[PDB]
RNA sequence: UUAAGAGUUAAACCUAGCCAACGAUCCAUAAUCGAUAAUGAAAGUUAGAACGAUCACGUUGACUCUGAAAUAUAGUCAAUAUCUAUAAGAUACAGCAGUGAGGAAUAUUGGACAAUGAUCGAAAGAUUGAUCCAGUUACUUAUUAGGAUGAUAUAUAUAUAUAUAUAAAUUGAUUAAAAAUAAAAUCCAUAAAUAAUUAAAAUAAUGAUAUUAAUUACCAUAUAUUUAUAUGGAUAUAUAUAUAUUUUAAUAGUCCUGACUAAUAUUUGUGCCAGCAGUCGCGGUAACACAAAGAGGGCGAGCGUUAAUCA
């Protein structure tokens, strides 16, 4: 599973799993987190937004795609 | 909205609705009983006791109620032309019927005001008095109840 | 109604350049008729090109000559030469600073 | 109008559909702060009739509520009305012609009073 | 245990066999065709027992259930008619009894599966004209005429206002030979009933477009109250019409 | 509103306010509303289904919720308290349109009210969510009633082969009964239940030519002298009128003619008069609807907690 | 001292008290409230945006004048930070627009004083970023956002269950497997547009909004009580007058279908990977749970998700 380190603009520092079938995101990539956590993976509290900051909609997404910010 | 149906379900406030007299007047008779009425000292009392000392620089008793006399108001505040010492002017006969019908309307406002006040107390008094004879025609009920009664000890009488 | 020209006021054009307040502009949009200069109201005055402030006033000053009250100019009001109250203070200050 | 207490009207309602509340208020508050008194409503759009109605001869009426005992004692005080609350009033009766302007002649309907 | 069940008919009716594969058909399809008929020329549907209309004053309701889902008849003879292998609708094996009984509040149940649902008498022409002179003319008080013909008093202040509708339109003919037919028809469908404050109002100078009207009214009791709630952003915005029918924010 | 699709499709089989043959069909096979081995959660859902396709189709949900009004009125058998869930609807204009027999579906009765062919009490009313108060008086253009409660009128073409048709057959039944009159005579006798001049007096007629009297109508008109239609195009007796003109009560109209309680309809003028609420007395309610009291309290109970 | 009580402030002299485990003192946080909003069956709980009431502040602190009322958005002094005019200077947008920063995120450097108010003036009238209007923004709510009819296409010859042929017939499937009356087609409307006219907000007159709402589909009058037949100005025509009298539509997403939890018509790809997931949990060649096609179930100009409130 893929997560990501993320520092926020209020100064903390939390644990973020990208959703999707594919991540574009690298270090110092600006993002968006929403809460939720991961639930078979302990630590990772938050979920990333995709289709926001450096992170793009899911590649070839049809279904559920404004969850995974595919346009159509 | 929960607190308004305590209000008759009215949201909003009106301001609270002035008094034209701001104390009672003369002729309203009851104030006046309750005002100079003997005052009450005891477990609900009002005033120091006889031999009780009031603080040095306080006063015994509370301010007195000034009564109002509606004549003396509708004298003093609106009052007459003293004399009709006037000649013609535009502005002299406008200003003289605008203070006329003011005059004419604030002596029509304290007199009614007066006139209700009197009229509902009188209304409040006879409605206790016809239920004085509610009380009476009980109690005389209560004579026919017992008038048929041998003497004898009965149970709800003891 | 219309109420006849004044020997004060012979014509239309005597009359806008009367009341003033820059509406002396608006000759050639009425054509020097006194009888069209009193009959027509705001919607036609909005038509004929005559802006917002100017149609007020000239109606305004049609209805005094209607009921012959004056039709002299009245200019509007201006602010003081050292400047508006909130800023007095300052170009006082600055004025001085340059005498 | 002058005077600290003056009789007014404070506007209710939305944008595009006024009402007017006639209100005693002190000069000094806010239009449309809570006032001394609330003396009526005035909804100023006057009542629609249709194309047959005027020919009958009814005329489009405008709805004032007002309690005119307590707006006596008010005028009676001192308290100073409005240009157009004086227009309200002076064709109610309360306010008789003293009260006219330069600025404002056969009388089809003259007023009157009923039940 | 739910499950999407697609609305077959509850009767037993003719399925679909071996089909060509191009037909592209659906067994609901083939139950709307026999519950229909053969479709004419005209593109009616004559053997259906609900295409026509009845006109002795007994209302043809769907009776499914006490049809078993058989609803094709003869145009004329009006005698039962049923599919059959051959292909050709025929009469059918036997008779269905319970055709033939039927209660006789069933006959004026519109829906099977309500049988609360009832279709109101109509009132006959000759009792609608009887109730408007005894009212107008007479006097006679609604109470009187309710209780004279057993019925209710807002029923007959509507048969009142009708009339006087109808009296107009009769004077200026308005009505016309295709609404004098509709009302005939539909007559015949259902079946037929057997027996203060002070209030100022200003000087009207001329030139003046309206009339200030000025009510007495309370303070404390008259005015817009301050701090009231707005509704306006909220699902219970109140909503209600001026006289003239436009839709006002009340 | 709900933009409409799909209302009356055959699988679903969801009964609508309305006189169309599909809808017909659609009542006829359905029986009555399984409530059987189900939840409390599924009866509920399947209740809300039935009944809310009926009562209010085109009205929103979250809107509908808003309109619906728990608490009900009533004024040996069993009074039926719950039928009364949807009663609030029936003082709606395009409600009381559709049960006054003057249009064919709720949403023609709207689009008669947003097309300004209704008035209540004299006023052109031009919005479908009026709502009427008791004893009011509501009048729909007749024109729009007869096209409500009538047939289509036929293209001019297809009335056209209508009549090439009805020549053909008409043609074919005279010629029959000139080859064998008399037993012609005695079996027409037969269904009912000599004079050789009989199969005399009746005259042929001539094919038309769909080709020759296309947009010709006027030409079509004197073409034509069946002894049933004389002159006219069939179904255009006068082409100008919204209907099929020669007035015919529209197919299938006895399962869905109900005469309401709470109205008192005058069909000659095309008004009526709105009596009261509908109310449920003692074995009998006035809401006019195809589903039985349980369906009724399963949605009743749905909308009271909004699905909880 | 004050108009006025009081260790409120200043002076003097006495007594030893006062508060506190039903929580003092101290610390942190917070403007408070309603006939306001949300929620609940209710008690209550939450918010304090919007409507209204009270308080405090107008870059920070202290003091002074005036005054009835001020530690005033005043004055003096100082602090912070900028500008020039470099002076016992000015300014501080928590007034309306607007800019930069911070933020997940919250608009016009708009029109008019026409209305309702406020100030000045005797008056005419002047000013009014209050206010009224409009602009932007689905942020919220309401109304509209099209009804009826509709499973075939050709050929044959005062009655009426018309019948025969041929031809085609998209996706899925071989029957209770459907998509689907859904399309197309037909009938009839209306919105918009185009013409006229046209209120009301305001009257003595004044209309920003405004290319006004609304009404009629040529225009009036003359009678009846909305529908009509008439008289008179339009109208192109053919040849003053028989005729008709603008045109006209259609425009839906988003989530989900193992149970909770509504969603049976089935197929494909992957194979504890990719991935999904609110809880149970699913994924190893047969996935109803991942990614999809078909079908289906919600809500719908919104749908879902996150964050919070109530239950
Ligand atoms: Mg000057
Ligand atoms: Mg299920
Ligand atoms: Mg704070
Ligand atoms: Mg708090
Ligand atoms: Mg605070
Ligand atoms: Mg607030
Ligand atoms: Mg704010
Ligand atoms: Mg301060
Ligand atoms: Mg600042
Ligand atoms: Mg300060
Ligand atoms: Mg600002
Ligand atoms: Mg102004
Ligand atoms: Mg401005
Ligand atoms: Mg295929
Ligand atoms: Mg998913
Ligand atoms: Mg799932
Ligand atoms: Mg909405």
């Amino acid at each position: 599973r893929k997560a990501c380190r993320v520092r926020l603009t209020n100064g903390n520092v939390v644990s973020a799993y990208i959703p999707g079938e594919g991540h574009d995101a690298q270090e110092h990539s600006i993002v968006y987190v929403r809460g939720g956590r991961c639930q078979d993976l302990p630590g990772v509290k938050y979920h990333v937004i995709r289709g926001a900051g450096d992170l793009s909609g899911v590649v070839n997404r049809i279904s559920s795609r404004s969850k995974y910010g595919a346009k159509k | 909205g929960k607190g308004a149906a305590k209000y008759g379900f009215k949201s909003g406030v009106f301001p609270t609705t002035r008094s034209i007299l701001k104390s009672p007047t003369t002729k309203q008779t009851d104030i006046i009983n309750k005002v100079k009425s003997p005052k009450p000292k005891g477990v609900l009392g009002i005033g120091y006791a006889k031999g009780v000392k009031h603080p040095k620089g306080s006063h015994r008793l509370s301010p007195k109620v000034n009564f109002i006399d509606v004549d003396n108001l509708i004298a003093k505040t609106v009052a007459e032309p003293q004399s009709i010492k006037s000649s013609n002017g535009s502005a002299q006969k406008v200003r003289l019927q605008k203070a006329e019908l003011r005059r004419k309307f604030l002596i029509e406002a304290f007199r009614k005001e007066e006139a209700r006040l009197l009229h509902k107390h009188e209304y409040l008094q006879k409605r206790t008095k016809e239920l004085e004879k509610a009380k009476e025609l009980e109690l005389e009920k209560l004579n026919k109840e017992k008038s048929s009664d041998l003497t004898i000890m009965t149970l709800d009488k003891m | 109604t219309i109420p006849k020209p004044s020997d004060q006021v012979p014509d239309v054009d005597a009359f806008l350049n009367k009341i003033g307040r820059n509406c002396n502009e608006l000759k050639d949009t009425f054509e020097n008729n006194w009888n069209n200069l009193f009959q027509w109201d705001s919607k036609i005055l909005k038509e004929k090109g005559v802006n917002i402030q100017q149609r007020k006033y000239i109606l305004k000053q049609v209805h005094n000559y209607r009921n012959n009250r004056p039709i002299h100019e009245i200019k509007l009001g201006k602010k003081s030469f050292f400047g508006g109250e909130r800023k007095r203070k300052a170009f006082t200050a600055k004025w001085k600073a340059e005498n | 109008t002058c005077g600290l207490v003056r009789i007014r009207l404070a506007r209710f309602g939305r944008k595009n559909s006024p009402v007017y509340n006639i209100v005693v208020a002190n000069s000094r508050k806010a239009r449309d702060a809570k006032p001394i008194e609330v003396l009526g409503t005035y909804v100023p759009v006057p009542s629609p009739v249709t194309k047959r109605e005027l020919k009958r001869g009814v005329v489009p009426i405008k709805d004032v509520k007002l309690d005119f005992d307590r707006t006596k004692y008010w005028i009676g005080v001192g308290a100073q009305p409005s240009e157009t609350v004086t227009k309200l009033l002076r064709k109610a009766g309360i306010l008789n012609d003293a009260w006219a302007t330069s600025k404002n002649r056969k009388v089809v309907f003259e007023r009157m009073e009923t039940l | 245990f739910s499950r999407r069940r697609i609305a077959y008919p509850f009767y037993p009716f003719k399925k679909l066999g071996r089909q060509h594969p191009k037909k592209h058909d659906t067994n609901l399809k083939t139950a709307m065709r026999q519950f229909l008929g053969p479709k004419n020329y005209k593109g009616e549907y004559v053997m259906n027992k609900y295409f026509t209309v009845p006109t002795n004053h007994v209302p043809n309701y769907i009776k499914p259930d006490l049809e078993r889902g058989q609803s094709l008849e003869h145009p004329v003879t009006k005698k039962p008619l049923q599919l059959r292998y051959d292909g050709t609708l025929g009469p059918p094996p036997v008779e269905n009894k319970r055709l033939q009984n039927i209660f006789k509040d069933r006959l004026l149940q519109p829906f099977p599966s309500n049988p609360h649902c009832k279709t109101n008498y109509v009132l006959s022409p000759q009792l609608k004209q009887s109730i408007f002179e005894e009212i107008t003319v007479e006097g006679l008080s609604a109470q009187q005429v309710s209780q004279k013909y057993g019925l209710k008093i807002p029923r007959v202040e509507a048969i009142v206002k009708l009339v006087s509708v109808e009296n107009s339109w009769n004077r200026r003919n308005r009505v016309s030979s295709d609404l004098k037919t509709m009302d005939e028809t539909l007559y015949r469908m259902f079946p037929v009933f057997d027996s203060n404050t002070k209030v100022i109002y200003g000087e009207l100078v001329e030139g003046e477009r309206s009339q200030y009207k000025f009510t007495n009214a309370k303070v404390g009791k008259v005015g817009y109250r301050y701090g009231s709630g707005n509704r306006d952003n909220k699902k219970d915005r109140r909503i209600g019409f001026n006289k003239l029918g436009q839709m006002v924010y009340i | 509103p709900r933009k409409a699709n799909l209302l009356k499709s055959l699988a679903r089989g969801r009964v609508r306010t309305s006189f169309n043959k599909y809808n017909l069909f659609n009542l006829y096979k359905k029986g009555g509303v399984d409530l059987k081995s189900k939840s409390l959660y599924q009866q509920k859902w399947t209740a809300k289904q039935e009944t809310r396709a009926y009562h209010g189709e085109h009205l929103t949900e979250k809107r509908w919720q808003t309109v619906f009004k728990p608490k009900l009125d009533s004024v040996i058998k069993e009074t039926p308290f719950l039928l009364q869930t949807f009663a609030v609807l029936e003082k709606r204009l395009d409600f009381a349109l559709f049960r006054a027999m003057f249009a064919s579906s709720v949403r023609q009765a709207r689009q008669f009210i947003l097309h300004g062919n209704v008035r209540v009490n004299g006023v052109k009313i031009k919005h479908p969510s009026y709502t009427l108060k008791p004893g009011d008086m509501f009048s729909v253009k007749p024109d729009k009633v007869l096209e409500a409660l009538g047939a289509k009128k036929p293209s001019f073409q297809e009335a056209l082969k209508i009549d090439k048709t009805q020549i053909v057959l008409w043609n074919k039944y005279v010629k029959e009964a000139k080859t064998e009159p008399k037993e012609v005579w005695e079996k027409k006798l037969e269904n009912f239940e000599f004079d050789p001049k009989w199969a005399k007096n009746l005259k042929y007629h001539d094919p038309i030519k769909l080709s020759e009297l296309e947009g010709d109508e006027p030409k079509a008109r004197k073409l034509i002298n069946l002894p049933w239609q004389k002159n006219y195009v069939y179904g255009r007796q006068d082409p100008k009128k919204p209907f099929f003109t020669p007035w015919k009560p529209r197919p299938f109209l006895s399962p869905f003619a109900i005469l309401p309680h709470h109205l008192e309809i005058s069909f000659k003028t095309c008004h009526a008069v709105y009596l009261r609420d509908p109310v449920a007395r003692p074995g009998q309610s006035e809401v006019i609807s195809p589903f039985d009291v349980p369906v009724h309290e399963r949605a009743y109970m749905y909308y009271l907690r909004n699905g909880k």
